[PDB]
């Protein structure tokens, strides 16, 4: 009948790979063509980053499930590019199968990779131009922003948006520890709104509803509670007896204990709350859970949704005093926002587009990971495909001083980084030969390496006046992230696929 | 279309059988070999490179498969390493014997002839054998330190494996109880250098939401032990919820009472609810590991409980002392210090995610290797040097006899050259010119030229320090030999089905 | 059966369309299986003739490019290209549902602007102007485009620098004359004043002769009338000793007892050449062609002043020379291959014709399809004025002229999308001057780097293509 | 137009990877029966493509390569074979990559030249009054055969050939036209002699003088006719009576009656020379050698028909060969001579076929006054050269010459497959062994090593190497620039 194994194995499951970074290789750079997203369910959107691209796909063979696999495990490593990961992961692919063809063994052309890489990272720390005193760079973090929206017209309102990213990043430096954590979640996407609307607002504006639908707003102090508190004619008349009860034995407790704007997350009679409204103090029936830490930290406390650990320094806690319309047609939400300082700190977006709430989320991750890699280690590359050409030519150079049979994978390697300018140049709508060998002889008779592509389209090749600027970190991550799986695709020889009943 | 029932048929149906499952295998042997991916069918992506783990996880429908993946099975429970080999060799037994029977030798006379030539093997074996004890491996230990060293030789990883080969022979000299790979853990730790790893005294676990509950726990503490429990903590519509309020105050109060450090448990605790359960008073962990619970008990010997107030004689018993520390960064579990301390956990800090791989193929081994020079002294060389003395050996034996078995003692010969063939070809090398450059020095100089798995020429592996345990390889050639005469002693196979 | 004279006439403009253009790639004329081993060629105008045609409509596409193929020459794979992207324009035009009349009138209309539009940047060159050299040294050359004689290319354009002086009568293309052996290169023509054959009475023919008056011989009891025609034919040979001359042309088939009579008498009798030299022969030399000669006997006769007959280096290598209207300037190259021999001649006719076009009106457009791109700019400002269905015609008509310079930089390996659109974009305010160079692959000033073309192919080109255009689209059944 | 670029280009590498196996003289013999009983036992790939059913124009230009570098210079012609069908294979990559066939032609000429000049240079010049390089060329080419106990026999004889005349032709070099060649049945191999003029094989008996100083040539081809036509032969008698001659050969062409009793009694007269059925292709040498006119007109016989010699003789040489030797004539002797004599039948062709192999390669040697090492490393020497000029190179050019780079690398892999060794690490060790050694290491197939294979003597003539490379670039970019076909004439 039919046995698929053996080096046809290995010819197979390539062509199965790079097909999927055939899908990828047309969504590389800002002018990479974007792409839909379409469930089985039926509901339909858009998203440029290749990792929801590959994560919400969903693929057939196992090598492309590995592959989805270790980009997500890429994805809390850089978050950003991971397109290129599957774009270089299919070239070295292809690159391996034309290796392949002179007869190489795969575990040689793979620790062959591995010297290629092992020239590549440190080539790159070798043209490391980077500017490391960018700390109270708030000048320059404006074109570090600017990249990432360049796609778009976010661009004309980056004057608000690449603002918001600096002071959120400014919000954030833990200046020693460098991270953000679980808790420091900078998102508040009102869905509907403006490009100015979204704005500057640390603190918590929430869709539950309010104590009393026409209570004066006005809650300055910071007594305020969080309730673990469900609600758990003589039924009715011991029920209620129970309700003027909990009046003076939760609330009288409260006066005891200090948690005072009763949020209680479960059933409850408003007018309770009404005689706390002539008594002026609020208490708001069925709120959401898991929200106590982020309003919480809006003075420095954490998670408080006891009867008696609520105390006066643990209290519910509020940002800053402003009373804006939150609900124009919508219910006016939540202020809490009165006091003193977020560090677990999220920003006011109003975003019309699920496009730009998807990039006014993950770009501004991918901030907190490259202007942690202004903290973390401040080393930036200059992007737009001249790392990639730059260290494409040491490759080559370091594939001469070499005496075995190895040498065939590093010219193999650095020609499979060519993708990514090709791939660049493919994307913007140009010759993706001519252009990027035209830069590799300006580079090669002009010793400076940030001359990439233009996917601007601005006047010329040179990215220090465009500042397409990558961290040395995610280039490093991605190619190293990279030779790691063309290393295990290549390791990985039979798929003796379970129940697919072999005869 | 192919029937295939009657006798040379049968044993032509059994050696193809044997054949496709050594196929299944081949490609695993040695350090480097190449990985094998299966799953289970629903989306459980197992990559192996190991024998058995391959081997349990795979299918097996033919009754030759069936009757020599048993000796397989047998093999892994001595060492675990070795399985593909023998498996290997018996295959290239059976198709090294595969001319002689259809052109109408007798079974009985080919597997006597295995049979005396195993013995031959398993007598040239013994004298060959070399001991290496007291050239200073126990006391100035360095040179079992050498061996250590044969793990990750002249790479980037050898500068920390200088440190991984000094806490390896630490991981085996403080703990020899005729050790195993399940007293020494290796955990992970992402961010750093690979230089900055260590070994423990005690056990090392990564704290999460369902595991154990908030720190400032008694780290410096004389005597810290755990309560092994198998009931929650966590949190007619009038008299639930006082029933459940009371429940929270026993419960809480069983804390002061059992004076529990840190109760243990397979069942969730509320790190949303963290501080609500440091008002349990005390540290808690839960959803455990088998290795936490055998390294706790079996090593540092915290009590198991049952009830409400369950106080025990060690939940506050002799151990050293605790742990609880930024490792990398994450803040980890230790209930370090074990009084009976079968437990010293590797702990791989390191930045790159893969290298876990790397240690667990590459000092994963080399425990095995380091505890085995610790536990067989009398060893030789590897590499398919001992394989090839032996056939040397058994080269001339076949001829210098008369009768019928001198063709198939040298086919006992030809058919262990194939475990360095598949070696280098594993590694990457032509296995031609690596066979006869060493097959005609090894006839002429000396014994113990083997074949190298970094420069890919024939090398000394007895200088080398690549030291192979006689013994193992004694029941290593001797269950090929019997796997390949129990499936060559088979001929029929009668089914008698249901219907 | 409109739309398959639509697909017929398409498929023999595709067959010409990647050799337009001189840097056109071969096609393979393989033939008939006997031997039809190879022909590799750059030329279009024999593509066309060495294929076998199928479609009745495409045979008068063919014939067109036949009308067009004697009149200047090369011009045929540019008409029939120009053909077919009309008829690809008409046919998306017809799908929209206009009458195929109305496109024939809109044809015919904007031909008339693409013909004058052609005349408004009529440029004429200092040759025929202040006596220059290189002006129409370039239209020589880029006439003799996909080819290889560029060593005696100043020769070519010595034989048409001559011609204004000596080879026009008015523009005479009867006194050029080209042969070639093989053996040697580029570097083997030079100046010669007739054909090739020689002496042939022997060793005792002397060389230099004194005047040879010259025309057609006849010929050289059953057995004693048989004598007597061999008396009649011995009369004639003693009719032709009180002639008087040197030379004589022998157009039938002679044995040894009349040649060694004629020559004993004085008479070289040259045996039957091809009548294309025979005609240089008859008033440029000055002999006459008869087929009997009894009644010249001594006034009826050739007229011609000296023939010599030398031999140099390996060939028959004679030069007739001191003719009585020394005017038959001959190329004797010593050419590669045997594709040289009819390569020469008819691209020496296509250049000098056009030479003699510019010595007629040496008006000159710039080439590399600037001209195109002026004629199409035109067409469309004036499919911008009228109202109607025909407005819809002219564009069009447009279109094809955007794709004559487009093959060109299409075939020349370069992108052809994009500075074709930015030459039409430029030609719009960076006037007329401007141009593709297919060389360099760029847009350069056409007039500065002198790629031009005769007026009198272009015209004749514009005007061919639709007048092809509107035949074959008014015809619709059969 | 790419659909049918790419069957070009599957055709081509097919019809020249069907003889790839059998490059160098490892390489191995083939067996196809195609055809009507064609037997191909032969390890030499020119008779091989010579006896191939070839259907695809493409795949015909690579079997017009053979020809064409047997007329250049009669060895390498499986190479430009191979070297064509790698290049053609390589202009896949760079079709499907995006480039236009125009830039891969104009690349792949600047590749060339490139290559050329770097060949040239890279090299040792052996010069004409240097007699001992050409025993050196004999010792790479004339032996290794049956011939080899004839080299010494032979190659100082056609040394000698080019010591008597050497020719002005094609910048003073060796044309195939020293001194008439004649070969004859019978005697033995040691009685080859270098001549001095016209040498007729054919034979003539004449019990009359034949035998004169002032002999005369009539080149009359005039046979007899039959009948009237015997008053005519009489006629034509009576004329080579009033001639005189009597070294006249006399040919069959008219009737196939040459010289009937009735001439030939009153020629015996006389005492002619009486030899028919001269050799169609050595007539127009023999014009060319006397100076008698190549005239079967009898009555176009003239006094300057009179051809000249100074001894002509049915001479028994060698005892018992009796042939017709003529000197003195007006350009006497045109082609190569080695006399050819042998009993056994293979030492009559081998003899004459390793002449005119030593004939090629000492025309070889001073069209291009140079030589190389070869066996695989001027190959290996231009690929590494023309991957440093393609790094240096801008534009889409700096790919092609890079991929004119690698399908360079087929000649030595398949010199490396040939001798048995593994090819890819050979070839990368010959490269690495070159960029920081010399030029001259490449692959010894005489001994199956990689070495030096200047101390080893296995050298080939320049001219070999560079008429390969720059047919095989013609005809890849000829075949490139081929995208249409069209049938039915």
């Amino acid at each position: 009948k039919s046995r698929l194994m053996g080096l046809e194995a290995l010819k197979s499951h390539i062509m199965a790979a790079k097909a999927v970074a055939n899908t990828m290789r047309t969504s590389l750079g800002p002018n990479g063509l974007d792409k839909m997203m379409v469930d089985k369910d039926g509901d339909v959107t858009v998203t440029n980053d290749g990792a929801t691209i590959l994560s919400m796909m969903d693929v057939d063979h196992q090598i492309a499930k590995l592959m989805v696999e270790l980009s997500k495990s890429q994805d809390d490593e850089i978050g950003d590019g991971t397109t290129g990961v599957v774009v270089l992961a299919g070239a070295l692919l292809e690159e391996a199968e034309q290796l392949l063809d002179r007869g190489i063994h795969p575990i040689r052309i793979a620790d062959g990779y591995e010297q290629a890489a092992r020239v590549a990272i440190e080539h790159l720390d070798k043209i490391s131009d980077s500017v490391l005193v960018d700390i109270k760079d708030t000048e320059p973090l404006i074109q570090t922003a600017k990249t990432t929206l360049g796609s778009k017209v976010v661009n004309s309102c980056h004057r608000q948006m690449a603002e918001i990213a600096v002071n959120a990043v400014l919000t954030v430096a833990d200046m020693e520890r460098r991270d953000v954590d679980f808790e420091l979640i900078k998102v508040e996407g009102k869905v509907g709104g403006r490009l100015e609307d979204t704005k500057l607002i640390k603190g918590v504006i929430v869709d539950k509803d309010f104590s009393h639908p026409q209570m004066p707003k006005k809650v300055e102090d910071a007594k305020i509670a969080i309730l673990t508190c469900p609600f758990e004619v003589e039924d009715y008349k011991a029920l209620q007896k129970y309700e003027k009860e909990k009046f003076e034995e939760m609330i009288q407790q409260i006066k005891e204990t200090g948690a005072n704007l009763a949020i209680c997350q479960w059933g409850f009679d408003d007018e309770a709350n009404h005689l706390l409204l002539q008594n002026n103090l609020p208490a708001v029936r069925w709120v959401g859970g898991p929200e106590i830490e982020l309003i919480a930290i809006a003075t420095g406390g954490r998670i408080v949704p006891r009867f008696s650990e609520l105390t006066a320094e643990k209290l519910g806690f509020a940002g800053l005093v402003q009373e804006i319309s939150f609900g124009t047609t919508k219910d006016k939400m939540l202020v809490i926002e009165q006091c003193k300082n977020s560090r677990a700190v999220t920003i006011f977006i109003r975003g019309g587009n699920k496009m730009i709430i998807e990039e006014a989320k993950r770009s501004l991750h991918d901030a907190l990971c490259v202007i942690r890699n202004l903290i973390r280690d401040n080393r930036v590359v200059y992007g737009g495909g001249a790392a990639e050409i730059s260290c494409a030519l040491a490759v080559s150079q370091e594939a001469d001083k070499c005496p075995t049979l190895e040498q065939y994978a590093m010219r193999a390697f650095a020609d499979a980084l060519e993708v990514i300018p090709m791939a660049l140049s493919e994307n913007s709508g140009m010759n993706p030969i001519q252009t990027m060998t035209e830069v590799r002889a300006r580079q090669v008779k002009e010793m400076n390496p940030a001359l990439g592509i233009d996917c601007l389209h601005k006047g010329t090749n040179d990215m220090k006046q465009q500042h397409v600027i990558e961290t040395l970190i995610g280039k490093k991550q991605q190619i190293s992230l990279a030779t790691q799986m063309v290393r295990m695709i290549l390791k990985i020889d039979d798929i003796r696929k379970p129940g697919e009943s072999e005869e | 279309g192919t029937d295939s029932s009657q006798g040379i048929p049968q044993l032509v149906s059994n050696i193809s059988a044997c054949q496709v499952i050594a196929e299944a295998v081949r490609t695993t042997l040695g350090p480097r070999g190449m990985d094998k991916l299966i799953v289970d069918g629903r989306g459980k992506a197992t990559i192996s490179n190991d024998g058995a783990t391959i081997l349990k996880l795979l299918d097996v429908v033919h009754p030759a498969a069936k009757t020599l993946v048993d000796i397989a099975k047998s093999q892994d429970a001595e060492v675990g390493d070795g399985t593909t080999s023998v498996t290997l060799l018996a295959a290239e037994f059976l198709k090294q014997v595969k001319p002689y029977v259809e052109e109408g030798l007798h079974p009985q006379i080919i597997i006597r002839a295995f049979r005396t030539a195993t013995q031959l093997a398993v007598n040239k074996i013994k004298e060959i054998a070399v001991t290496v004890k007291k050239a200073d491996k126990v006391e100035q230990r360095k040179l079992l330190e050498k061996c250590a060293m044969t793990a990750l030789s002249s790479k980037l990883i050898s500068q920390q494996k200088a440190f991984f080969a000094k806490m390896v022979v630490d991981a085996v000299m403080m703990l020899d109880d005729l050790l195993q790979l399940k007293m020494i853990g290796i955990k992970k730790v992402q961010g750093g250098a690979l230089e900055d790893s260590q070994l423990v005294a005690g056990v090392a676990f990564k704290k999460t939401f369902s595991y154990a509950g908030f720190e400032m726990q008694p780290k410096k503490y004389h005597n810290p032990k755990i309560a092994l429990l198998n009931v929650e903590l966590e949190l007619d519509y009038q008299a639930i919820v006082d029933a459940e309020w009371n429940i929270l105050y026993d419960k809480l109060e069983k804390i002061h009472h059992s004076g529990a450090k840190v109760v243990l448990s397979k069942l969730p605790i509320g790190d949303v609810a963290t501080q609500y359960f440091a008002d349990r008073d005390m540290f808690c962990a839960g959803r455990v590991p088998e290795e936490d619970l055998k390294r706790t008990m079996m090593a540092c010997g915290g009590s198991i409980q049952t009830s409400v107030n369950a106080l025990s004689a060690d939940v506050l018993g002799r151990c050293q002392v605790f742990e609880e520390t930024q490792i990398g960064g994450e803040r980890y579990n230790f209930f370090t210090g074990c009084p009976k301390a079968k437990t010293c956990t590797f702990i791989l800090r390191g930045g790159a995610e893969q290298f876990m791989e790397e240690t667990e193929r590459s000092l994963h081994d080399a425990i095995m290797i380091v505890r085995r020079a610790i536990k067989n002294d009398s060893v030789v060389a590897g590499g398919g040097a001992i394989e090839m003395e032996l056939s040397k050996y058994l080269r001339d034996y076949s001829r210098t006899i008369p009768g019928k078995q001198q063709l198939l003692i040298g086919a006992y010969a030809k058919a262990l050259e194939i475990i360095p063939r598949q070696l280098c070809d594993n590694a990457g090398f032509d296995a031609t010119n690596i066979l006869n450059k060493l097959r005609a020095r090894h006839a002429q100089g000396g014994t113990w030229y083997g074949v190298d798995i970094n420069n890919e020429d024939i090398a000394d592996n007895f200088e080398a320090f690549v030291w192979e345990p006689a013994m193992v390889r004694i029941n290593a050639l001797t269950a090929a030999s019997e796997a390949a005469c129990l499936i060559v002693s088979v001929d029929e196979t009668i089914k008698n089905p249901r219907s | 059966a409109r739309l398959t004279s639509f697909i017929g006439a398409i498929a023999i403009g595709d067959l010409v369309k990647s050799t337009l253009g001189p840097k056109g790639m071969d096609k393979i004329l393989l033939s008939s299986g006997r031997d039809a081993s190879l022909m590799v060629t750059n030329d279009g105008a024999t593509i066309l003739k060495n294929i076998g045609v199928d479609n009745p409509a495409a045979k008068v596409l063919v014939d067109m490019s036949r009308v067009q193929d004697d009149e200047v020459g090369d011009g045929t794979t540019s008409v029939t290209v120009l053909a077919a992207e009309l008829l690809r324009e008409a046919e998306s035009l017809i799908a929209k549902k206009i009458h195929p009349q109305t496109i024939i009138a809109g044809w015919r209309e904007a031909t008339k602007a693409a013909r004058e539009a052609l005349l408004s940047s009529a440029v004429d060159h200092g040759s025929d102007e202040v006596k220059f050299r290189q002006d129409l040294m370039n239209i020589a050359g880029t006439t003799l485009s996909s080819k290889l004689l560029t060593h005696h290319k100043d020769h070519f354009t010595k034989l048409a620098v001559e011609a204004v002086l000596r080879l026009k009568g008015s523009g005479n293309l009867e006194a050029i004359h080209i042969i070639k052996k093989l053996g040697g290169s580029l570097a083997d023509s030079y100046l010669d004043e007739g054909f090739l054959l020689d002496k042939k009475i022997g060793v005792n023919q002397p060389k230099r002769i004194e005047n040879a008056k010259i025309l057609i011989a006849n010929t050289g009891k059953v057995a004693e009338i048989e004598h007597a025609e061999k008396e009649k034919m011995k009369e004639k040979v003693e009719r032709i000793l009180k002639h008087g001359i040197n030379c004589f042309i022998n157009r039938q088939l002679i044995y040894n007892y009349p040649e060694q009579l004629f020559g004993a008498a004085g008479v070289m009798a040259i045996e039957h050449a091809d009548f294309a030299g025979v005609e240089r022969l008859a008033l440029v030399t000055g002999g006459e062609i008869a087929s009997t000669f009894d009644h010249p006997e001594l006034v009826k006769l050739g007229s011609c002043k000296l023939i010599e007959e030398v031999m140099i280096g390996e060939d028959k290598l004679i030069h007739f020379s001191g003719v009585a209207l020394g005017e038959a300037c001959t190329i004797v190259l010593r050419g590669a291959t045997q594709q040289i021999l009819d390569e020469a001649e008819r691209s020496l006719h296509d250049a000098l014709c056009v030479l003699a076009q510019t010595v007629k009106d040496s008006r000159t457009v710039y080439g590399g399809g600037c001209s195109e791109m002026l004629m199409a700019h035109a067409v469309t400002q004036l499919a911008n004025r009228t109202p109607g269905k025909e407005a819809v015609a002219m564009e069009s008509y447009a279109k094809a002229l955007r794709m004559l310079p487009t093959i060109i930089a299409d075939n020349a390996g370069y992108d052809s999308a994009d500075l074709v659109a930015q030459l039409r974009a430029a030609h719009s305010e960076g006037n007329t001057t401007a141009g593709l160079d297919m060389r360099e692959g760029t847009i350069g000033d056409m007039a500065i780097l002198g790629i031009t073309e005769s007026f009198q192919v272009k015209r004749q080109v514009l005007l061919s293509a639709a007048e092809a255009a509107e035949v074959i689209l008014r015809v619709d059944n059969i | 137009p790419a659909q049918i670029r790419f069957s070009n280009i599957s055709a081509a590498k097919a019809v020249a990877d069907a003889i790839r196996t059998s490059l160098g003289p490892k390489g191995m013999d083939k067996m196809i029966q195609d055809g009507k009983g064609d037997v191909t036992i032969t390890n030499d790939g020119a008779t091989i493509l010579k006896q191939m059913q070839v259907l695809h124009p493409a795949a015909r230009m690579l079997v017009e390569l053979s020809k064409a570098q047997d007329i250049e210079a009669g060895d390498g012609t499986t190479s430009v074979v191979i070297i064509a069908g790698s290049l053609l294979d390589s202009c896949t990559k760079l079709l499907q990559k995006g480039i236009h066939p125009t830039i891969i032609s104009e690349s792949f000429q600047k590749a060339l030249e490139k290559g050329i000049e770097i060949l040239t240079d890279m090299s040792r010049p052996v010069e004409l009054s240097d007699r001992e390089t050409l025993l050196n060329s004999a010792t790479t080419s004339l032996n290794s055969k049956v011939v080899s106990q004839y080299s010494s026999l032979l190659s100082p004889m056609s040394v000698n050939a080019v010591m008597k005349v050497i020719d002005p032709a094609t910048a003073t070099s060796v044309d195939l036209r020293d001194i008439k060649i004649v070969k004859k049945l019978g005697g033995t191999i040691d009685d080859c002699e270098l001549v001095e003029g016209l040498v007729l094989t054919q034979k003539v008996s004449n019990s009359g003088i034949t035998r004169v100083e002032k002999a005369k040539i009539g080149l009359i081809q005039f046979c007899l006719s039959a009948p009237e036509e015997r008053a005519y032969i009489l006629n034509l008698v009576k004329q080579i009576k009033k001639t005189g001659c009597n070294v006249l050969l006399i040919q069959k062409s008219i009737l196939r009656d040459a010289l009937s009793d009735l001439a030939l009694h009153f020629l015996n007269k006389m005492k002619i020379m009486v030899i028919k059925d001269i050799e169609r292709e050595d007539i127009e040498f023999i014009c060319k050698t006397i100076g008698t006119k190549p005239v079967a007109h009898i009555d176009q016989f003239t006094a300057d028909m009179l051809g000249s010699a100074e001894l002509a003789e049915e001479v028994n040489l060698n005892g018992s060969g009796k042939l017709l030797k003529i000197t003195g004539c007006a350009s006497p002797g045109k082609t190569v001579t080695i006399v050819v004599r042998g009993s056994n039948k293979l030492v009559i062709e081998e003899a004459e076929r390793s002449i005119h192999d030593a004939l090629c390669v000492i025309r070889c040697l001073v069209k291009k006054r140079a030589l190389i090492a070869g066996g695989g490393a001027p190959e290996i020497e231009l690929a590494l050269r023309l991957t440093e000029y393609s790094r240096t190179l801008s534009g889409m050019e700096s790919y092609c010459v890079r991929a004119f780079a690698d399908a360079m690398e087929v000649i030595p892999s398949t010199l490396a497959e040939n001798a048995g060794l593994n090819p890819i690490s050979t070839v990368t060790e010959l490269r690495n062994r070159h960029a920081q050694g010399e030029k001259t290491a490449g692959i010894n197939v005489r001994k199956g090593g990689i070495s030096n294979i200047l101390e080893e003597l296995v050298v080939q003539p320049l001219l070999v190497s560079v008429s390969a490379l720059t047919l095989a670039t013609e005809t890849v970019r000829s075949i490139l620039k081929i995208d249409d076909v069209v049938n039915t004439r």
